[PDB]
């Protein structure tokens, strides 16, 4: 499986990557000075783990495909949009109820797992995080997680 | 005006930020227009004052520049910083940050600051010339000049009152005066608000009326505990009489000199100050707004 | 307007108070959470008119378009405006449609659906012949002529959408 | 909004100039007197828009409905929402209603009444059959369908409440 | 609202503060740019309303009226107001009309006319007989009946002004 | 305050994973808010006693830089450590970790450790060192010797006061008298209401209450212009001690003579009267009454 890389001259960044092929070894001197690649899957390095609410107003060098959308409505169903990209969610759990959307898995409805009826046809789940990305709605309140990405 | 915008970390890098120019000599019109964030979120600031920090040359050591932000938003973490003669001195790269600090007069209580940024001064037509940093120097010679006014000044009242002497011991014969203004001296330490001077740090914007009174053994004062005092629940409880003075969120309370108590001050959680020492309270209550603050005043 | 506080030794006062009364005059002409008398603007909220609106340019409202042959060759069109519904029928009988039978090819869909049954009256193109097609609120269209094999029918007119 | 006056040598001069700003900056986001982008408003007068007016949401007129026999067992029943009545006939002919006579069992009410005589086509089901009946302004609803004893008189539409 | 600049070192600055003030004020109540509770007022501009509004006065579109004898006796009343025409047909057949035949004393102006063919159903006064007028884009009417040489068409509705 | 969020492990080889970058300048508002796993599950460190050790280059021994940490969730496996001077003083790059303790008689039973993690602070404006008066400085050298300026400066004018006026009071049986007169007399001035009379001519048939207040730049009053002045909005607003006197529809109010100020005499709408000066402002502000006229009193 993928492995956590990171380098002790840019240790802010993690790498994904794993082991592929080594370059050729000599069989003798009992010192040997050779190479081998890894390749990472995920070109980009990421950092540290960050939990913003509803805005992100950070300097994006890279859009970012977020880890979880922590949604918490206050009307009737969810309609969560920043002009490009809308996220809906028609006959859902209205009077104040967490909707965990996690990125890298699955989606949830309050404590339970829930699948196959929480996100309606027409939703989206390839949604991508700008340096001037805005959710903020009268409508429920966003507890937005991402990794700054770079190359 | 010319307007820069920059989102600013505190925990990140800030080299992502867009390049930052400026013209050599500009006066106050190109302004750095800062968003503070920490880890993605922006940062609230309020009760802190942002501060410009301009980090010198390190081959010379010159171009060290603390300069107090006017425009902000603390609540939005946003700043609007006008470019100083100071921060356009180098023309080239220059390496700033933004520190945000709470003091308590002459000593800071809680201190952050943002990550440094670069920014370029571009070369104008005009080069300004910048004097020698000398705030020692400025320093030291106040201080003589204040020590040799004491010196001058000692030598000048010696000598004024010693000329003066056959008339000073002409003035009063026996004591028929003094022993007058000794009785209106007792009365003015008593009853005209004179020596005692204390400040109430507040919460209006306005002037609140301040009330006073003193009293000997209250509740939990008494030296040998409760209810050992000759009256109980407290002695004679007298109003003070008090001049009122105020400045922006200070009331500068004057009271008599016989008023004069430095004990412990105790803030009541709403518009209530006492000061204890031993058996004796001095009591201020505010009318329409709460002491967030009480001391003596001190210059 | 975004405005900063003005107050007693305060930094840079008149400064202050100009760029205050500047912002607040300029959303007295435009932008802001204000309506003007020009501009282009989106309102939200019941807004409630107690006295005369007059419209001198254009009243748009929600509008959806449909068409579809009901049965028998029979082609309704349609178009909702707010909670009214335009209608046009056309086409030409190809088949035996028998008198009060229910026109079963295609529906009106729900959101062109009335509250209560809907008679759209019709002629039939070279004589005297009048129908009508029923349009329950269940939106299966019913022919109430007599049984007819042929001929074209026409009928524009509208019905609502609510009761 | 309510402000206080400013003045040379006026106390507390700073804090003034703040109350008054901050009232009226209250007024461009919610209440007073001024319409907003936001918020539920009930707003008087004579608004003439002259360009173009766009509803997403609903669009509410004064509505009343009415229902009634008008005679011969022919019933007609109404909405009004705004400047037009919406209409249906229903109902089965009981009696004979001779051609052109006017049906005098019920008037349509003045408020649902037409500036102008307003025909109002229908048809009979199972044939084809058709007639109309005029509504005048006086409510006295008037069959220009032959002499007729039976069936099932059918039309849905609209007619005006207003002529200059 | 006019206002004046307010500025360090200026004369007479408290009292310019509040004209300023004054100035602003007026408008939040009456006039200017901004639209009010309460007033008879004109608004330009594009006004997208997003939320319900409810008209309890009068509710006034564009109004033209228009009527004229198309051909053969028949008499068509017309009165636009907003995107619908509100029609009446009248008068007496005074000779014959060949089925299927265009009208042709006068045609419906531009203004009245619709985008589409609308297929205006009536009735013939004392009998059954029901016809149609077709009004084109053209404004050029048809009538759809049989030939006929006498009596009076009937007919009130509705054809929209757009597609 | 910001907060440096890191899980640390006792039994992953991290050695060098977990970078924290701090400020050299900020105090007591910088957290590092650590979660202590062993074997990747929280670890329980009840009756035992976090410790921040850092390990500064250039500064070593047996002792390095032991810190108690003061909060903590023993049970939860969780800390929050508020970076110290100590800490920051170190600019560099140094390595970190937390220490869990168990003592006895003073004497060491029980010591588990996290893995090592970085610490890096970084330079402020105060901890470069600059040029001034053609000598190197830091900014706490600088501003010892300035404070110290201002501390011994207050104790040397102290000084000066009071042995100027031994000589005038303690020298002479006579003179003591003139010392407490002129004091006497600028109190009285000052504090009592009395030679300054000012009528306000009046609507009631009654003894209206008067309030008077004292201020110098108020709005429209300075020199130079609309906020020209020190204080924008105006400076220190003195209440005035007022002595009042009625008459039918006159109140006579007495005031110290230094408050003495024949100006222009601005009547407002209602109970208000100001007499304005140039900068100088006295304010007559009139409870239950409007006032009608006013001037200063004419024997």
């Amino acid at each position: 499986e993928d492995v956590p890389i990171i380098f002790n001259d840019d240790l802010e960044y993690t790498f994904y990557g794993r082991f592929k092929t080594a370059d050729n070894v000599a069989g003798d001197t009992n010192s040997i000075i050779s190479s081998f690649t890894v390749l990472c899957s995920d070109p980009f390095k990421h950092g540290k783990i960050q939990s913003v609410k509803n805005k992100v107003i950070e300097v994006l060098p890279y859009p970012v495909k977020p880890d979880k959308l922590s949604f918490k409505l206050l009307t009737e169903g969810l309609l969560a949009t920043d002009g490009n990209y809308r996220l809906k969610s028609s006959q859902a759990k209205k009077g104040d109820f967490l909707e965990f959307d996690f990125q890298t898995g699955d989606t949830f409805l309050n404590g339970k797992v829930n699948n196959n009826l929480l996100d309606l046809d027409s939703d989206f789940k390839n949604i991508r995080l700008t340096t001037g990305t805005d959710f903020s709605s009268s409508n429920y309140e966003l507890t937005i997680q991402y990794r700054k990405a770079v190359l | 005006m010319t307007e820069h915008f920059i989102t600013l970390s505190t925990t990140e890098p800030n080299n992502n930020i867009g390049i930052v120019k400026l013209r050599h000599a500009d006066v106050n019109s190109q302004a750095i227009v800062a968003q503070i964030v920490e880890n993605g979120q922006p940062k609230n600031f309020e009760g802190l004052q942002p501060f410009f920090c301009l980090m010198a040359q390190e081959a010379t050591g010159q171009g060290v520049s603390e300069e107090s932000v006017v425009s902000f938003d603390a609540k939005n973490g946003t700043l609007k910083y006008v470019a100083s003669d100071n921060a356009l001195q180098f023309v080239g790269r220059n390496e700033a940050y933004f520190s945000f600090r709470k003091q308590e007069g002459g000593r800071w209580i809680e201190q952050f600051s943002t990550r440094t940024f670069h920014y370029i001064v571009e070369k104008s037509i005009y080069s300004q010339p910048f004097k020698d940093s000398n705030y020692w120097w400025t320093f030291k010679e106040l201080y003589r000049i204040f020590n040799k006014y004491i010196e001058d000044g000692k030598k000048s009242w010696e000598q004024f009152v010693e000329a003066n002497r056959e008339i000073l011991e002409s003035i009063d014969p026996g004591g028929v005066l003094l022993a007058k203004v000794i009785d209106i001296e007792k009365i003015v330490n008593e009853k005209v608000p004179a020596g005692f001077k204390f400040v109430l740090e507040h919460d209006s914007e306005y002037q609140p009326e301040v009330k006073v009174t003193s009293y000997k053994n209250a509740i939990g004062t008494e030296t040998d505990g409760f209810d050992s005092g000759p009256v109980f629940g407290g002695g004679t409880i007298y109003n003070v009489p008090v001049s009122l003075s105020y400045d922006r969120q200070k009331v500068y309370v004057e009271m008599p000199k016989s008023y004069t108590l430095a004990g412990d001050i105790i803030l009541i959680d709403d518009g209530t100050l006492l000061v204890i020492k031993e058996t004796q309270v001095l009591c201020f209550k505010m009318s329409d707004a709460k002491i967030t603050k009480g001391y003596v005043f001190v210059a | 307007a975004s405005i900063k506080k003005v107050y007693r030794g305060m930094k840079n006062g008149a400064e202050t108070i100009n760029d205050d009364l500047e912002a607040i005059n300029s959303e007295l002409t435009s932008g802001g959470n204000v309506v003007h008398k020009t501009g282009d603007e989106t309102i939200a909220g019941k807004k409630t008119f107690t006295g005369n609106v007059e419209v001198n340019g254009s009243l748009t409202l929600p509008t959806k378009s449909w068409s579809g042959e009901l049965g028998g060759g029979i082609i309704l069109s349609l178009r909702k405006k707010g909670t009214t519904v335009e209608y046009s029928i056309g086409g030409e009988i190809s088949s035996s449609i028998l008198a009060n039978s229910n026109l079963v090819n295609r529906s009106v869909p729900n959101e062109f659906c009335p509250r209560n049954r809907c008679s759209l009256v019709g002629h039939m193109v070279g004589g005297w012949n009048a129908f009508h097609i029923d349009i329950p609120s269940s939106g299966v269209c019913q022919w109430f002529g007599p049984t007819a094999s042929s001929g074209t029918p026409r009928g524009t007119g509208t019905y609502p959408i609510d009761s």
